[PDB]
């Protein structure tokens, strides 16, 4: 628990270092879902992953 | 000073000091016209102190007192009005003919027997008095 | 604008008035303020007077458009201009005129910023200005009351407005000699208590007594004026010290005597500790109305409850002496005989109690230390009358099983069954002063004082059998006879009884708890109505006091007695002083802190400052420990004060126990014991949550005796709170035991708490008093202070005889109805217009002959405001026989 | 009852604040919960520390 | 000091979850100028927000309970969000933006406990 | 005003004296404590071993063992030795373990649930009793049904048999159903746990029967108690998905309630108070007695009642003595508590626009004509219907 959002930061930090580059997301179809139950550990990470995507993306 | 006696003593004075301060905030008796007797209190208790700083020529310079103005005769066989390593300097001090043991040669620097002036009298000197033989 | 030259030159414009009421304020904000301050010349001051005509209209208009944003900082500044920029003790005309529109504007801060802190800040500025303006003042009070304009705001404003002259803070002499009292009294009843207290003098009240009498006929009817008098007295109990306060009470009496509205005159009389007042009162009563009427009924009902003629309850002497002349008057064979005494409640109880059946017992366990206790609890539960009397006639059960002091305090309980009855017994305090053995014999004396409660009868003869035994130099007999001597009569002295007590042959350093009885009877006897000014009486206290330093419990007992001497009339405190001075005692120095606190009680002013303090505790010298621990506990305070003050004390007390207990162990033992008895007497707020909560915390605190002392608070409505209180202590008591001693304490706690299943409200309180002074407290109070680890403590502990009633049997104007009356109860109030304990008739309803309950439900109105009935004699579920003036008779039951 | 409720509101607020300080400060004031019968048990307890069989771990 | 897990000093750093939330979503702050000239429109947002937070007394006098629900409704592109930001900054209240999502509820991460 | 003030000033000052007196006791004044307790603490802390690793004490075995679950992640079967007794330990609490080798040193501290913290809200109504008048008959009933069997045992004991176990407060909002629950709870001072019905249906499934059983079970442990279930209409109304709406979700929550209240598992003299604005959503089995006992129905306010209902709203605001109550009864009647709240809010709203910071009769009158129309408009008028 808490490994999932952290992975998002990693991809963003490598991309900016490794210019020129493009990060392309084919399906944000499970990175972002409409339901977050999050009374389950796995479900709680899926919500975190979305939050981090959005905040790093404002900077990028 | 000895620590133990102070600790008993401190507790006593202090507990009172803080309790008195409690009484001061508390006022009801701003309004009254009592002479009928039972109270006749101010119904506030407070305390304070003031003290004066001085104490004359504490140290001559930043360094210890050493020589200082105003002169004294000190008799021999005093060490509760002692001679000091700060007093070699002092000795001399325009000595009087009332001292029948007065300087005749230099200084001894830190302590020793010093020259006694050619005596014509023994009024100022005091007879023999060892504690040697009464020890046992 | 707000600039110069529109109020600083004689060519000017009234222009800023236009801006102010909706735009931005410039004409009470700071233009007026600027000008007054500016220069020193009176010419500028003159230009501000001119502006006022515009300002009056402007002020009502701005009220309708109500912009609170504009009021708040802008009006703060006005305080400067009125007083501090005219001076307004050396220039009269200028602040007189300015107040006409301006006084209302200042009032807006007063109202909007409603807390106590702000009302006092603005008040000081106001008192000097109102006083200077006088006569002008009169116009301004009137203007508000009628209405300034119909708005939500004016309703709040008017009560705040009448208040400002009345504050009397830092008020100078130049126009300060004027009675303001009459207009203020008619219109509003909030401003009036403030005026007495702050004057702290005879005059406020003299002017009040005068005005109240004319109101009798003129303003309304008698009932309404009586009601205003009750609010004033209760709230004026602080900001005035105790000798000063006792005098105010004498001016109140002047009013009652005129009125047919008597009960209040009696409760005040208990405070004074005077026989005299009552004696003058029956004659005055007779004079005003020829008719028996409410005056004769109310006076009768009020005295029976408790007055002054020794230590507790109510005398037979004045009732017997006066009923030659009242026996001559003869308005009833049945009515006047019954009414003077407590008989009508007694008769009803004794019949209901029988049907319901109340054994009024302890445990059913014999031959053990364990039921030393259960002998005593028999008495305690039936300290409001019972029916164990049947088992008691053989006496197999309690008396022989018990030994020592245990046998003594057992045999108090036979008589105890028959207290507040019309027969003192006939086979169980008849023949127990004719039963062999001294422990039963002395202890049946103890019973002999009890059985003469409030009653005029003296059924089984208190004073008789006791007059016999004080002559006898036998110590056991003596102690017993004197306890009864004090218990039977009332709160001070009588001429036959005082003479009698004068020989001492008694105890004076002894271990036994029962030896303490001497100190209480003797201390009261010494103080008189205005002192007897018999020198001998003071001496006898001193004799026992000077001897004792060998026993800490005994050593404590005499200073409390010295304390009782001081209690009473203001002038009486000066008279007694000459006697005290002749001898001197080091013993009297330690004595002073408790002695002061009891004397002080009756007013908060002096009382609070001394209490909850460690001024004579540092606990490194034995003198310091003697009385000081108990003083801290704040026992006296809550009852003396107003009901609002009581609400804050419940919080303070719970923190209090912890503070003392860690601070001193010996103190914890003394202090915590007193804490339980403090809650019962004081009646601080709430009883639903509080005994349950308290039983839990007392487990941490030391001593099994604490639990016993707590159970006293846990009484109140005796089947309401107390069933729970008992069960919770029950668990922990069943939990662990290992010594007979602890088990005995726990046993006292479970049974003492009781008086249950259809049995009425019993708590230490007379119903009518809430201004009342402690003299009914003394028998349990002594027992909280001393060791309760002795079985001996039990004699004094048996009596905590007091009643409240569940009756709501009101006596009509000439109906004299015996049927009950529905009431509404509510815990809290929306106003201090009410503080004579009546709340609205909606609330939650409680019935007729249905449990009367104390705090968080103590306040009581008879619901019947729509039927226009008023109690003359106040309702709370009093011990007194209620009385009403009925403009519609008794209302039936109502569902809800 | 609008003007009457403010007065009461302020008076409680002040009394309530003061309480926070008193409660915290007093505490149990450096006392021991066990009292006198556990003193003998302390000596045992030390022997157990040396011992390898104590502490046990529950499992299934 | 993890040499006994004993408290060394109290830390002068203490992170607030309200600030985080405002940041991750993104609001570029704005002021009255942006719409400026529709005077009535800016004056109304100030009435509701600013006065009952800063001084609660003003509404106490007015009567009506201090703002519970204030509905700002109507389509965006009129700079409706922007005025809200302006008053929220000045008042020193944290403007925590929800875009319709229980994404920014992380304290259990489902609505209806996003109230408590 | 002036009558109150002397006593108010004195109460604040009595409290000041109380604060100040504590400081002297902790710092200087000692008699049993002394230097001696200071040393007792040092000596106990060093033997005990700091850090103490937290455990929870589930139960005590009398032979010198206890069954502890250490909070780190893996549980231990410890001995009860060192500064505590078997009886000194209490169940469902946090305890201190010696860090080096786990034996249970003792209970100083208690453990509160994570659940209870969120649920709980403090007991006291913002509208004082006897000023929630208006249906004044009804207000009394709740004091009799929930508050009384806990406050007074006398009537119940003589009456015999089972006591009450709830009340259901139902009918149109504004008749103050929340204010009533809070009153009885305040008086008794029974822990007041509060959950909105919407928490019973959230995205996760089976959370509803789970939350409700835990809530009750926690009420029994912290007993006596009042559980307030606020506004149970949501069960059917809401859905985050197909599984969250529909029969399974609705049944499970209803079924749990039935077993919990009077059924096998029962409850003590712990009461459940239910607020509902619709018993259309609620079943005939939770409107059944003896797990609800007396039901309280509030009807629409009557012409005379409406004046008393209006007074309550006016008391929260500024107090009127210039509002004509007849105009309100004449214009609308046999409309909710919620309508009287609607007249009040709109008056406050117009005054706000001017920056008038009061309400007067004028603000009530101006707003009153639009509000009556508006009530009808709230439900669709379409194009022209």
């Amino acid at each position: 628990l808490g490994e999932g959002p952290r992975m998002v930061r990693d991809v963003f930090r490598l991309a900016k270092e490794n210019a020129p580059a493009i990060i392309f997301i084919d399906e944000i179809d499970a990175i972002a879902t409409k339901r977050f139950d999050a009374q389950t550990g796995a479900d709680r990470e899926v919500q975190r992953i979305l939050l981090e995507l959005l905040n790093q993306m404002d900077g990028f | 000073e000895v620590p133990k006696e102070k600790e008993k003593e401190k507790v006593s004075t202090a507990v009172l000091s803080i309790t008195a301060k409690a009484k001061k905030k508390e006022k009801e008796k701003e309004k009254k016209e009592e002479e009928k007797m039972e109270v006749d209190e101010a119904e506030k208790k407070e305390e304070k102190e003031k003290k004066k700083e001085p104490e004359p020529n504490f140290q001559l310079l930043d360094n210890p007192a050493r020589v200082m103005p105003a002169q004294l005769k000190v008799l021999s066989m005093t060490e509760t009005c002692r001679y000091q390593p700060f007093k070699p300097l002092s000795i001399g001090g325009i000595i009087i003919l009332k001292d029948t043991s007065e300087d005749i040669e230099e200084l001894v620097e830190p302590v020793a027997a010093h020259g006694p002036k050619i005596e014509e009298e023994e009024q100022e000197p005091e007879p023999p008095e060892p504690f040697e033989y009464i020890d046992d | 604008m707000e600039e110069g030259g529109r109020d600083k030159t004689p060519v000017q414009s009234q222009q800023p008035s236009a801006t102010a009421p909706s735009g931005a304020d410039e004409k009470s904000s700071g233009k007026e303020r600027r000008d007054a301050g500016e220069k020193d010349k009176e010419q500028e001051l003159s230009e501000e007077d001119k502006q006022l005509q515009d300002e009056l209209e402007m002020l009502v208009e701005r009220l309708g458009e109500k912009d609170t944003s504009l009021y708040r900082p802008a009006l703060e500044e006005l305080r400067r201009q009125i007083r501090s920029s005219t001076t307004s003790m050396t220039s009269v005309p200028k602040p007189l005129k300015f107040l006409r529109p301006h006084y209302g504007k200042l009032k807006e801060i007063y109202e909007n910023m409603a807390p106590g802190e702000n009302k006092c800040f603005a008040a000081d500025i106001i008192s000097v200005l109102a006083m200077t303006m006088s006569g002008e003042r009169e116009c301004l009070k009137y203007r508000l009351v009628g209405s300034q304009e119909e708005l939500a705001s004016w309703g709040h404003e008017y009560v705040r407005h009448l208040a400002g002259e009345v504050a009397k803070e830092w008020q100078e002499l130049d126009d300060a000699e004027k009675a303001q009292r009459e207009p203020l009294l008619t219109l509003v009843k909030e401003i009036v208590p403030y005026n007495m207290a702050h004057n702290a003098e005879h005059e406020a009240c003299d002017l009040l007594m005068e005005i109240e009498q004319v109101d009798m006929l003129e303003k309304d009817i008698d009932e309404n004026a009586y009601s205003k008098v009750c609010l004033y007295l209760t709230s004026c109990v602080n900001y005035v010290p105790e000798p000063e306060n006792s005098a105010l009470l004498r001016c109140a009496l002047g009013v009652f005597r005129k009125f047919s509205r008597f009960p209040e005159a009696l409760r005040l009389a208990l405070m004074l500790n005077d026989m005299e007042l009552v004696e003058d009162i029956f004659t005055s009563c007779k004079d005003v109305v020829v008719q028996k009427q409410m005056a004769f009924m109310l006076g009768r009902h009020g005295v029976f409850l408790e007055l002054s003629e020794d230590v507790e309850e109510y005398e037979d002497l004045t009732e017997i002496m006066s009923n030659v002349q009242l026996n001559s008057n003869f308005l009833a064979l049945a009515r006047e005989l019954d009414i003077m005494e407590p008989k009508v409640p007694d008769d009803i109880y004794k019949t209901h109690l029988e049907n319901n059946r109340f054994g009024g017992s302890g445990s059913q366990v014999d031959s053990a230390r364990m039921n030393l206790a259960s002998s005593f609890v028999n008495g305690f539960v039936n300290a409001a009358f019972g029916q164990d009397k049947l088992l008691t006639d053989d006496g197999n059960k309690w008396l022989y099983k018990n030994k020592d002091h245990g046998m003594l305090s057992a045999a108090a309980s036979l008589g105890m069954i028959l207290l507040w009855d019309v027969d003192g017994g006939l086979t169980q305090i008849d023949k127990y002063l004719y039963s062999s053995e001294d422990y039963i014999k002395s202890g049946a004396l103890l019973a002999c004082g009890i059985v003469n409660s409030g009653v005029r009868n003296e059924c089984d003869p208190a004073l008789a059998l006791l007059s016999d035994y004080v002559l006898h130099n036998s110590n056991t007999m003596r102690l017993g006879s004197i306890f009864g001597l004090g218990l039977a009569y009332a709160g001070s002295n009588r001429e036959d009884v005082l003479t009698l007590l004068l020989p001492v042959m008694g105890d004076s350093k002894s271990s036994m708890e029962v030896a303490g009885v001497t100190a209480l009877a003797c201390g009261m006897i010494a103080v008189g109505s205005c002192n007897g000014d018999v020198t001998s009486t003071i001496l006898q206290t001193i004799m026992e006091k000077s001897e004792t330093e060998l026993k800490d419990t005994y050593a404590r007992w005499l200073p409390l007695g010295l304390g009782l001497n001081h209690l009473g009339k203001g002038e009486a405190i000066e008279a007694i002083l000459a006697a005290l001075e002749v001898v001197s005692e080091p013993f009297r120095s330690f004595a002073n802190t408790l002695v002061d606190v009891c004397a002080y009680a009756g007013s908060g002013n002096v009382l609070k400052v001394q209490q909850l303090l460690h001024i004579c505790s540092e606990h490194f010298d034995s003198k310091e420990k003697e009385e000081d621990k108990d003083k801290k506990e704040k026992k006296d305070k809550d009852k003396k004060e107003a009901p609002a003050d009581m609400g804050a004390h419940q919080g303070v007390a719970v923190l209090g126990i912890a503070l003392i207990a860690m601070g001193e162990e010996i103190g914890a033992e003394m202090a915590l014991r007193t804490f339980g008895h403090l809650l019962r007497y004081g009646e601080p707020t709430l009883r639903r949550a509080v005994p349950l909560a308290l039983a839990l915390i007392s487990v941490s605190n030391p001593r099994l005796n604490i639990l016993d002392t707590l159970s006293k608070f846990s009484h109140d409505a005796d089947p309401e709170v107390s069933y729970n209180s008992i069960f919770a202590m029950g668990m922990v008591g069943s939990g662990t035991n290992n010594a007979r001693l602890a088990a005995m304490l726990r046993q006292l706690a479970q049974y003492h708490a009781k008086d249950p299943n259809n049995l009425f409200m019993v708590r230490l309180a007379q119903g009518l008093t809430h201004l009342g002074k402690g003299t009914l407290t003394l028998c349990p109070y002594h027992s909280d202070r001393q060791l309760m680890s002795q079985v001996a403590v039990a004699g004094l502990l048996t009596v905590l005889v007091s009643f409240l009633d569940v009756r709501n049997i009101i006596l009509g104007k000439s109906h004299y109805v015996l049927y009950g009356l529905v009431a509404a109860m509510q815990p809290r109030m929306l106003v201090t217009f009410d503080e004579e304990l009546r709340p609205l008739p909606v609330s939650v309803r409680v019935g007729q002959a249905v449990d009367v309950v104390g705090q968080a439900g103590k306040p009581k109105t008879i619901t019947g405001f729509q039927t226009h009935t008023t109690p003359v004699l106040l309702a709370h579920g009093e011990r007194a026989e209620l009385a009403t003036e009925e403009f519609l008779p008794v209302t039936p039951i109502l569902e809800g | 009852q609008s003007t009457y409720s403010r007065q009461i509101k302020q008076v409680e607020d002040d009394i309530q604040q003061l309480l926070k300080k008193i409660n915290e400060l007093t505490g149990i004031k450096e006392s021991d919960t066990g009292l006198a019968p556990p003193a003998l048990w302390d000596l045992a307890a030390d022997k157990q520390t040396l011992q390898s069989e104590q502490p046990l771990q529950v499992a299934r | 000091r993890n040499d006994s897990y004993t408290l060394h000093k109290i830390l002068p750093n203490k992170v607030d979850p309200l600030v985080s939330l405002m940041m991750v979503e993104k609001v570029p702050d704005s002021t009255y100028e942006m719409i400026g000239g529709l005077d009535k429109q800016i004056k109304e947002i100030k009435e509701v927000i600013e006065l009952p937070v800063k001084h609660p007394e003003l509404f106490e006098a007015l009567g009506i309970a201090q703002p519970k629900g204030v509905l700002l409704y109507g389509p965006p592109g009129t700079g409706k969000t922007l005025l809200a930001r302006a008053v929220a900054h000045h008042t020193d209240c944290t403007f925590i933006r929800v875009s319709g999502s229980e994404l920014v509820q992380k304290f259990i991460g489902e609505g209806a406990r996003m109230v408590r | 005003t002036q009558c109150r003030l002397k006593l108010l000033k004195l109460e604040r000052i009595k409290d000041y004296l109380l604060m100040e007196e504590e400081f002297i006791r902790n710092q200087e004044q000692m008699k049993p404590l002394e230097e001696k307790q200071e040393e007792e603490r040092s000596k106990v802390d060093d033997l005990r071993g700091t850090p103490m690793s937290v455990g929870t004490l589930e139960e005590i075995i009398d032979d010198n063992h206890a069954i502890v679950s250490t909070s780190v992640g893996s549980e231990h079967y410890v001995s009860i030795l060192s500064f505590v007794d078997k009886d000194l330990l209490e169940p469902g609490c946090s305890v201190l373990l010696n860090h080096k080798v786990h034996a249970v040193i003792g209970v100083l501290m208690d453990d509160t649930d994570p659940l209870v913290t969120v649920m709980k809200v403090e007991k006291a109504p913002q509208e004082t009793y006897a000023d929630i008048g208006g249906l004044d008959n009804q207000i009394q009933e709740i004091k009799e049904s929930v508050e009384l069997p806990l406050t007074h045992p006398e009537y119940y004991e003589e009456m015999g048999i089972k006591p009450p176990k709830g009340v259901i407060l139902y009918g149109p909002p504004g008749t103050g159903k929340t204010l009533l629950a809070k009153a009885v709870a305040n008086q008794t001072s029974a822990t007041f746990l509060r959950v909105v019905g919407s928490e019973l249906i959230q995205k996760y499934l089976g959370d509803g029967p789970k939350l409700v059983r835990e809530l009750f079970r926690v009420a029994e442990e912290h007993a006596p108690s009042i559980v307030f279930i606020d506004e149970i209409d949501a069960i059917g109304t809401k859905r985050y998905d197909s599984n969250s709406g529909g029969e399974r979700e609705i049944q499970r929550t209803m079924l749990e309630l039935l077993n919990q209240l009077d059924g096998f598992d029962s409850r003590g003299d712990v009461k459940v108070i239910m607020a509902t604005n619709r018993i259309e959503t609620l079943d005939p089995a939770l409107i059944r007695p003896g797990r609800i006992d007396r039901k309280i129905e509030f009807p629409l306010p009557d012409e005379k009642t409406k004046k008393r209902i209006f007074q309550i709203h006016t008391s929260r605001m500024t107090l009127a003595d210039d509002v004509t109550l007849d105009d309100l009864i004449m214009a609308k009647d046999d409309l909710s508590g919620a309508d009287i709240k609607a007249i009040c809010t709109e008056a406050g709203l117009m005054a706000l626009r001017e920056r008038r910071m009061k309400v007067t009769n004028e603000d009530f009158k101006k707003s009153k004509e639009n509000v009556l129309y508006k009530k009808q408009e709230g439900t669709p008028e379409g194009l022209y219907l």
